[PDB]
RNA sequence: UAAUGCGAUAAUACGCAUGACGGUUCAUUUUUGCCGUGUGUGGUCACGGUAAAACUUAAGAAUCGUCCA
């Protein structure tokens, strides 16, 4: 019962390693072509920058995670990209990458699933 | 806060026990020792008064109430023998680790081993089939037929009165049978050999 | 093709089938002007960005035999219908097919419109240059 | 050449592909002992024309009688063969027997006529490939194993030669 | 000195006409493409000198051995074009005639490690107690795996058997290491001779 | 209805099989040394000593003297810059382990290498290593000025200014540059040393 | 793909750490056999296929072991 596919102009990816989780927002003109990486938004950057201002206990925290989306959702706003759609694999069920998906939908960026 | 809430046992086993092990059997890497994984209490319908294969878990709330006495968690009926059979069981059950694990141990071998009549030492070891991780598994098995020995089936006797005897066993990690025995006498257990 | 995640999914998520592998081969073995205009032909209805960024490339190759005459006549006729694909395609060329379209075009002493030039520019001064990154 | 269609080159349902065993190259298992069978088969079963491969040798012993042709072995045959050379060898001498008859074949008794279904099993044979090893001797001399030959050679349908190891 | 001729480049199906002609197509693996210009070199063997060279060391006993082969134009036989040392990797033999369709021969310089399946033989036989009260001894492992240098490749290895009895085996850690090479595998512990009585029970 | 298993018998190899055929010759602790050194690329500098037989405490104090000599000679991109701080983490950690075991002249180039880096300084290596040279009787009869004058030239960089240490080191530091030895190193501590009195 | 991977509190701040040896798992179409179609007095014929089955020597990658010759 898979699905059949749907293609996209814009899509949400997310990799999660032992360390840190990586956003990535991605823009597409066929299935047959590289796409544009157009926001690369890590835990790794909001690490280095709340540890100067408030200590954090490691990348892979809450504060980091609600951060990462913060810094996603400025890149966004300013490229005035407001709907996305999530690509679904083994990664994107990692309780960081729920955590950061939903800071997302509450700040106010629409993520659609299908 | 007057609660039980440290473990005895968990200090000794890391803080004091690990290393004398190392010097006893090096090893390359520093993980690779003996560890205590988990110890399972069952209660089976043979080791209660009732005479029967399977019985309706109604009847054996009582033993299921005992056990939580005992460990302090929650126990759970085991799965029936077949789809068939629905609303009977074949007996309790209860899975412990960490901290709750090394608690159990030390009361168990400290009041209520020694006072049991009938008590040379523990098994040897059994050596299970790998699973699909590939670890070797080696276990313990033994059994407590004395459970009214414990200083808590004193406040409502008539109702922990058919309690009889309890069964035990322990899962060690370990590269050898030998490093098992060394796991088993650190942690004050004699072996019968 | 591979569904295992990774650190790259712009290069990972393309779609690589057997039938583009076909065409691309048949250019890569036309051994003569008259030979690729016959492929191409035969191949209208089946052209796609990388397969008119690949064809360019082959003009060059060609005319490196032919060094002492100009520019032979099949080449300019090539040349010429092929850039009626890039100016459909303005819009949907990567950094790196923009790339070896130029230098294709540019060995035949060949001149582009200057509007094309502009739309094709887009790629580096668009996104504010992340595109150069993608190039290698 | 290869019989299909454009569609097919491209969207074959035949996804686990097997060589069919008339023109498989494989060589076959070594014996078992599994009881015979009781379900009845074709008669491509118990044929097979193929040669085998050009790097069989010799697996276990010295010594050894082989096949030049093919051809289709009851199990009377083999018996009798079997017999002949335990005798002829010694009771002294080590033997790998590499056949068996497994395949079962019927038979209609006299006074019917064609049709009502298939017979009822009446034999079992095997199929032997041209090339294939036989039989292997050991703990005997190359003398003992021509005498071998030779006494099995009237015996059977198919011309055989002697293999060495070497 | 086995003689070699140059060949053209042509289909599978030009190798029949070859041996009618009475040559056998032979390979030669292990060459650099950058100073040699092929990674392999294709010729023609006369049958009359390879059938020499099985008989002499056999099938399986040849691969142990270290050959020279002499390449020459078949039109001329004076033109030598060179020189090279190679050992024998397998053979391809027709199963029904036993006849050489194809060899196999490996580069194989004298500063060269090769993976080398040498034969097993034994000594006094004859005289050893198992023998002697009527049990025979059995080898299960014909050939040996060892990694050997090319200007020490053992030819065989001699296994003394004069001083066994019933129910004696052999293992791999008894074999002898010659110098200059080393055993192959894990798989140790593994029997090699067996003296016996039993017959397989047959 | 429990299957148990048994355990197959370990493989031990037989004696005088020579586990390679290859000419791997042995290596002393000045070869290392000189083979670390050697080194031109992070990459080289990461793979010049690995394992526990090599990756001693000399080693890991080699490896911290190349580095600060190549990340002030060169500029980096970040692969290389991810491979630095590899160096420097794993340097490190070794030497709180073997940190017993170095010599006068190893834990006089420690600190000089920990001061010049800019990553963070570990637990307390600088201060382990002042404790075991604070006993005075080591500088003394450090007869190599290099080692006296990578000490006095880290102290005044990382900010210590001992008063017992230093007045030690001031006659020894005249002395190498009267006797020409060491003298840029020595002439930069001095001056710095000279400064922090007038300050 | 070192913002990697693995872990026996398994969580990831801490532990092992990217080299070197050893053992396992993955080019003249390697060139022979074999198979398919056409033709055929049953083979002194032609072309193609084997990423369907047997068969060569490498080089690399992924684990694993290891005070390292």
């Amino acid at each position: 019962p898979l699905k059949p596919l749907v293609f996209r102009p814009l899509k949400l990816f997310f990799w999660a390693t032992n360390r840190h989780v990586h956003a990535k927002v991605v823009r597409f003109s066929s299935p047959f072509n590289e796409g544009v990486p157009v926001v690369d938004i890590s835990t790794f950057d909001a690490f280095n920058k709340l540890k100067g201002s408030a200590p954090v206990v490691a990348p892979r925290s809450l504060e980091c995670y609600k951060e990462v989306a913060k810094m996603v959702k400025e890149e966004t706003a300013r490229q005035n990209i407001n709907e996305v759609t999530l690509h679904l694999n083994s990664h994107a069920s990692d309780r960081g990458v729920r955590e950061v998906v939903r800071e997302l939908k509450n700040l106010g960026l629409l993520v659609k699933k299908v | 806060s007057s609660l039980h809430l440290t473990s005895r046992y968990h200090h000794m086993f890391y803080n004091v026990l690990y290393r004398e092990m190392m010097l006893k059997a090096p090893k390359t890497k520093v993980e690779q020792g003996p560890h205590l994984e988990s110890i399972t209490l069952t209660i089976k319908t043979t080791d209660t008064r009732l005479d029967k294969d399977i019985v309706d878990k109604w009847e054996l709330l009582l033993f299921s109430l005992a056990l939580e006495h005992i460990t302090g968690e929650p126990a759970a009926f085991l799965p029936p023998p077949n789809r068939h059979v629905a609303n009977k069981s074949a007996g309790v059950t209860v899975t412990l680790k960490g901290e709750k694990m090394f608690n159990f141990l030390e009361k168990l071998v400290y009041t209520i081993l020694p006072n049991q009549t009938g008590f040379e030492g523990v098994p040897q070891p059994k050596t299970l089939v790998p699973g699909p991780d590939g670890v070797v598994k080696r276990v313990v098995d033994f059994g407590v037929t004395n459970l009214l020995l414990y200083p808590d089936f004193e406040e409502h006797f008539g109702v922990f009165e058919p309690i009889r005897s309890m069964q035990v066993r322990m899962m060690i990690r370990s590269d050898s049978d030998e490093s098992c025995n060394m796991l088993v006498s650190g942690l004050l257990v004699p072996q019968l050999e | 093709n591979t569904g295992v995640p990774g650190p790259r999914p712009e290069v990972a998520q393309k779609l690589s089938t057997e039938y583009q592998g076909h065409i691309l081969r048949m250019i890569s073995l036309a051994e003569s002007a008259s030979e690729l205009d016959e492929v191409l032909w035969s191949s209208k209805k089946h052209l796609r960005p990388v397969h008119i960024a690949r064809s360019c490339l082959k003009l060059e190759y060609l005319r490196t035999k032919e060094k002492g005459r100009e520019v032979s006549e099949p080449i300019k006729n090539l040349a010429s219908e092929l850039e009626n694909y890039v100016e459909l395609y303005s819009t949907k060329f990567t950094i790196g097919q923009v790339s070896q379209l130029v230098r294709g075009l540019s060995s035949i002493r060949r001149n582009i419109q200057p509007d094309l030039l502009l739309k094709l520019a887009a790629v580096v001064v668009a996104d504010d240059g992340r595109q150069v990154q993608l190039a290698n | 050449f290869r019989r299909r269609t454009w569609p097919a080159v491209c969207g074959s349902l035949h996804i686990w592909k097997k060589m069919p065993w008339r023109i498989d190259q494989a060589p076959p298992p070594m014996p078992d002992s599994k009881p015979l069978t009781r379900l009845r088969a074709k008669r491509y079963e118990g044929i097979k024309k193929v040669v085998m491969p050009n790097s069989t040798q010799l697996q276990f012993g010295l010594y050894g009688i082989r096949s030049m042709e093919s051809a289709r072995l009851k199990d009377n045959t083999l018996e009798a063969i079997r017999r002949t050379i335990r005798r002829k060898i010694k009771k002294t001498g080590r033997l790998w027997i590499m056949i068996r008859a497994t395949v079962p074949m019927t038979k209609k008794p006299l006074g019917i006529r064609m049709g009502k279904g298939k017979g009822s099993i009446d034999h079992y044979v095997t199929p032997i490939r041209p090339g294939q090893i036989l039989y292997e001797f050991d703990r005997i001399s190359r003398p003992i194993a021509l005498q071998a030959l030779r006494a099995i050679q009237p015996k059977l349908p198919c011309r055989l030669g002697l293999v060495e190891w070497s | 000195e086995l003689t070699a001729y140059a060949r053209t480049k042509t289909k599978k199906s030009r190798a029949k006409y070859l041996r009618e002609d009475g040559n056998i197509p032979t390979v030669i693996h292990g060459f650099d493409k950058a100073t040699c210009g092929f990674h392999n070199l294709n010729l023609c063997i006369p049958e009359k000198e390879a059938n020499a060279m099985v008989r002499k060391y056999g099938r399986n006993g040849c691969a142990a051995r270290v050959v020279k082969v002499k390449v020459v134009d078949h039109a001329n036989p004076e033109k030598v074009f060179g020189y090279l040392r190679t050992r024998p990797c397998s053979l391809a033999i027709t199963a029904t005639s036993l006849k050489l369709e194809l060899m196999h021969l490996q580069y194989c310089p004298q500063d060269r490690l090769v993976d080398v399946r040498v034969p097993i033989r034994l000594i006094n036989d004859d005289v050893a107690p198992g023998v002697k009260k009527g049990g025979w001894i059995s080898v299960k492992q014909r050939l040996v795996g060892y990694q050997c240098r090319g200007n020490s490749i053992p030819p065989h290895i001699e296994v003394d058997a004069k001083h066994l009895r019933l129910d004696d085996k052999v293992l791999k850690r008894d074999l002898p290491i010659p110098k200059g090479t080393r055993l192959l595998g894990c798989d140790f512990d593994a029997v090699v001779l067996h003296c016996t009585t039993d017959v397989g029970k047959e | 209805i429990e299957e148990y298993y048994v355990v197959p018998p370990a493989c031990p190899p037989p004696p005088h099989n020579p586990k390679t055929l290859k000419y791997v010759p042995k290596l002393n602790r000045t070869q290392i040394i000189a083979r670390v050194y050697e080194a031109k690329t992070p990459t080289e500098l990461e793979n010049s000593a690995l394992g526990k037989k090599f990756f001693s405490e000399f080693a890991a104090v080699a490896k911290l003297v190349r580095l600060s000599q190549l990340r002030r000679a060169n500029v980096y991109n970040s692969r290389d810059d991810a491979m630095c701080v590899s160096i420097y983490n794993t340097s490190v950690r070794v030497a709180d382990k073997l940190l017993h075991l170095s010599s006068d002249e190893e834990l006089c180039g420690l600190i000089w290498a920990l001061s010049q880096l800019p990553y963070p300084e570990y637990e307390n290596l600088v201060d382990r290593s002042l404790q075991i040279l604070l006993e005075e009787d080591k500088p003394l009869k450090t007869g190599s000025s290099l080692a006296v004058s990578r000490a006095a030239a880290g102290l005044a960089s990382l900010g210590r200014w001992d008063a017992s240490t230093w007045e030690v080191l001031v006659p020894l530091l005249r002395k190498n540059v009267q006797e020409g030895k060491e003298v840029e190193l020595s002439n930069l501590a001095l001056g710095l040393y000279d400064a922090r009195e007038t300050v």
